């Protein structure tokens, strides 16, 4: 149906019939690049586009671009204290598992996930185990350590 | 007859040049006006960008509080 | 009668330029 | 000849005509390349704001330091024995 | 006087200055914290598609007289301190050590509405009198105010 590009970067396509709600654009995205919805901001016609308001809405028919802007800030900012006690921030979402916090650690600081090792509120956490599974609040800190 | 002639073939000679010269402006208009799209986009991105180290900042103050609440609840403690 | 060799339409040879293009008999 | 004549005429009325579209071309081309002076400028604000957004994360970041730091030395004095 | 240049924001807001044929450029800047009050850490100044840095000069950089320079406003300045009222409301504020209270009182009335006469600012137990500069009083950076008010 309708194109996408990344601030001159990646080109990307869709299928959505346009009568498509703008969140649901938002995540037929984060399953084609796996970034969260939250962290996109969606532009046309030099205007951005709202939740509520629909593809329909704004008039956006076949082989119609939409310029993609990626956000800086995540809903739910978590933290990591260290040994040292160098700190770190995170963004990420109540689902994600803990196999896939350890990665983004990695992203930052070029350590594995093998090794890596995370603790909260005097409980060891192990992984598939989202963060609503350990009542994870938003800025919480986790204390962390090597093996 | 045969002497307006001479300068009717010039006329449309000049037609073929001027033409050329609008083909090349507008062609060339066209690689510009590429440039000229992104325009829109970025003055959102700012706009995106800003209203976001606005959020941060918001996520500061309220933290820095937590932190004022607590060295007066250790301001007490110091018998 | 000649044909604009932008849009081929059979023009009059009288104009100078199309009925279609505004384009010049030799381009 | 009658209509030599009249295509003589017929020809530099579109000699003109198409001179004052392509003087509105390049008066045009012209405004469009203030247009494109901007994007440099924008490229940059962006930029700009980004690399603050980040300075003021980098704050936010190092206070949470100053929090447990806190919590913790009220962990300590809230069991005074 | 040997040369001028011209000076804009990214609206239709031009400005004019007078410097020499080499001038460092935290110098421009300053000659800004002296026709319009922006301090020099809150600017950054953009010629061709480059930013401009602190050390450097004019002639540098070919700058020939009456050329524009376009004019970036930061969103933060070097310091932030916070402001405590005693509504249940902390906000905050943007500085330099060298700023006088006078001027940080004028900075609470922009945001909060209420004059620098029927104000006072405290800090870590101790009364705050004016003139003396924030470095004069040994105030950190991230460091907090409490605040209360007067009458007349
Ligand atoms: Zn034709």
């Amino acid at each position: 149906q309708i194109f996408v590009k990344t601030l001159t970067g990646k080109t990307i396509t869709l299928e959505v019939e346009p009568s498509d709600t703008i969140e649901n654009v938002k995540a037929k995205i984060q399953d084609k690049e796996g970034i969260p919805p939250d962290q996109q901001r969606l532009i046309f016609a030099g205007k951005q586009l709202e939740d509520g308001r629909t593809l329909s809405d704004y008039n956006i028919q076949k082989e119609s671009t939409l310029h993609l802007v990626l956000r800086l800030r995540g809903g739910m900012q978590i933290f990591v204290k260290t040994l040292t006690g160098k700190t770190i921030t995170l963004e990420v979402e109540p689902s994600d598992t803990i196999e896939n916090v350890k990665a983004k650690i990695q992203d930052k600081e070029g350590i594995p996930p093998d090794q890596q090792r995370l603790i909260f509120a005097g409980k060891q956490l192990e992984d598939g185990r989202t963060l609503s599974d350990y009542n994870i609040q938003k800025e919480s800190t986790l204390h962390l350590v090597l093996r | 007859l045969e002497d307006l002639k001479q300068q009717l073939q010039q006329a449309e000679e000049a037609l073929v040049a001027k033409q050329e010269v609008i083909d090349k402006l507008k062609e060339e208009a066209e690689q510009h006006k590429i440039v000229m799209e992104t325009v829109p986009v970025l003055k959102a991105q700012a706009d995106i960008y800003k209203a976001d180290f606005q959020a941060e900042r918001q996520a500061r103050e309220k933290l820095a509080e937590k932190k004022e609440l607590l060295q007066e609840q250790l301001e007490q403690l110091q018998r | 009668r000649w044909a604009c060799q932008s849009c081929t339409f059979e023009n009059e040879a009288a104009a100078v330029l199309c009925s279609i293009c505004e384009r010049p008999r030799l381009a």
